[PDB]
């Protein structure tokens, strides 16, 4: 009985991922390692993907 | 309490002869930090091929480590004889905010038997056993390292494909060559390849039962088990402790070739560990069928900082210990 919000692709809708949160656009890009660490980050700790 | 299974029937044990002078060998192994040796991967995050600074527990870069070698017990003819082992049971260590180890480092090469080194047998990977706890003291015969209350046990069982962890207590036995007996020398455990590790039925309790022959497990509160498969390629392993409890790390689960450690498992026990030791073990195989075992190494963690050169696949490929020298 819901809208199935597990993903959008995409614009800029706030998100929560296992208690990590922020707002942003998601897009279906390619993979980078390490796989299954879930959260990819840059040197400034911005989530990358 | 945990169903460890029945108490072994005999209070008796196989005699343990200390042959420690046979085990003095010189094979130091300094950490090659530019290969990211001994690097524990950061928790819960990953990175691109960007280089970043980092702070965390690590082995000292110049440390060549502590080396230990497991060996076969005495045997003659076609049958087993009294055990021949190193005096490693007496090697009590203060816990030092965790440690890391190398397993199989000498694999796919040859060496010597060590205990009967003239045979010059080829060497192969063997999995180590350990014990951890909050206190130590004298054995009733004055031997070093008796433990108090409950201790962690990490024991491979049978072949290297089975691993078990425990968090219960141990009780001494009054049989010949056992801890409450006065014929006791030192604690050891053993495996017997003649019946243990059958090819169609590996003996899942083999090492555990030989452990039971020296100590009666009592009041056990935890047990865990894991599945492993054989691989002569080198593996890394280690243990750390935090206010969330003890954690287990290995390179095997994720990075078989690069060797970066990952947290494969965690443990419920947060009781502070103040002491650590390696459990001695021996092989009960026939003397003509005896095989040499690969060298095993241990290193201790410190609150060091490093450059980390992540790969685009996020494996750490190179690192710099800042304090090693002025160039670093």
């Amino acid at each position: 009985n819901d809208t199935k919000i597990a993903s959008q692709l995409g614009n800029c809708v706030e998100y929560s991922l296992y208690g990590v949160s922020g707002r942003g656009v998601f897009q279906n890009c390619t993979a980078v390692g390490v796989r299954q660490q879930r959260f990819v980050y840059d040197a400034y700790q911005n989530l990358v993907g | 309490y945990v169903d460890v299974g029945p108490d072994s029937v005999k209070s008796a044990c196989i005699e343990v002869d200390i042959q420690q002078t046979f085990f003095d060998k010189t094979w130091p192994r300094p950490i090659d930090v530019s290969k990211a040796d001994g690097i524990i991967y950061p928790q819960g995050r990953t990175y691109s091929n960007i280089t970043i600074t980092y702070q965390g527990l690590f082995p000292y870069q110049g440390d060549h480590g502590d080396m230990y070698v497991y060996s076969a017990g005495h045997a003659t003819g076609t049958t087993p004889q009294k055990l021949f082992v190193a005096n490693y049971s007496q090697d009590v260590k203060q816990f030092a905010n965790g440690f890391v180890v190398r397993i199989g480092a000498a694999a796919n090469s040859t060496g010597t038997v060590i205990i009967s080194p003239s045979t010059s047998a080829t060497i192969r990977k063997i999995y180590p056993a350990f014990m951890l706890g909050s206190s130590v003291g004298n054995f009733s015969d004055g031997k070093m390292g008796r433990f108090f209350n409950h201790t962690l046990v990490l024991l491979p069982d049978g072949c290297g494909t089975l691993l078990r962890a425990f968090y219960c207590i141990l009780e001494p036995r009054s049989g010949n060559h056992c801890p409450a007996g006065n014929s006791y020398t030192s604690f050891a455990t053993y495996h017997t390849p003649a019946t243990d590790c059958s090819d169609g039925n590996y003996n899942r309790n083999a090492s555990l039962n030989s452990f039971k022959e020296y100590f009666n497990l009592r009041n056990c509160t935890f047990m865990y088990t894991y599945n492993i498969t054989e691989d002569e390629i080198l593996e890394w392993f280690g243990i750390t402790q935090t206010a969330q409890g003890v954690h287990l790390f290995s390179s095997r689960y994720v990075d078989l070739y690069g060797g970066n450690m990952f947290q494969f498992a965690t443990l419920p026990v947060y009781d502070t560990i103040k002491y650590y030791s390696i459990i001695p073990h021996s092989i009960r195989s026939i003397q003509s069928d005896r095989k040499a075992w690969a060298a095993f190494y241990v290193y201790k963690l410190q609150p060091l900082t490093f450059l980390l050169d992540f790969s685009v696949d996020g494996y750490i490929r190179r690192a710099i210990d800042c304090g090693f020298n002025d160039l670093s």
